[PDB]
């Protein structure tokens, strides 16, 4: 009938079936896997052994 | 009998901390009690006594 | 040295409001003590 039973979330999209399982846990801001994406992205190459670059050792070969 | 398995949920921000847990529901069940056994007071010593 | 400018990180949601956090990390650092100087217990005059 009249979209009597209609709802719409925080960011503006309508939900016109009753019997549709509406999308929830939008209420944590800072949540920890945006956090984690963040840090991959704007951290790259951390944890990378660089030291050899910088060696001014001639000798760069390992010998017994 | 699991319902779930082992997953992440995060959790909300209170504060300047990050926060999540990990959760896992579940049972064990055992149809016939009869069809298992224990042994108890088992003595074993590996590093045993020497002299 | 900041270890962050100025920025804004959310908070959850108690209840219908909005409600962040503005945050800064850092420290002065004097790599020169004796560069500088300082004078004490100096009169001024109210103006009248």
């Amino acid at each position: 009938p009249d979209m009597v039973l209609a709802y719409s979330d925080e960011r503006g999209y309508f939900i016109f079936d009753p019997n549709e399982e509406p999308p929830t846990g939008s209420g944590n801001g800072e949540t920890a896997s945006q956090v984690e994406l963040y840090i991959d992205l704007t951290k790259p190459l951390e944890g990378a052994d660089f030291r050899r670059y910088e060696s001014p050792n001639p000798s760069t070969i390992t010998l017994p | 009998k699991q319902l779930t398995p082992m997953m992440k949920m995060d959790l909300a921000t209170l504060g300047p901390v990050i926060r999540w847990m990990i959760l896992m529901y579940g049972v064990p069940v055992m149809y016939a009690p009869k069809k298992f056994m224990k042994y108890t007071n088992i003595k074993a010593d590996v590093p045993g006594y020497i002299g």
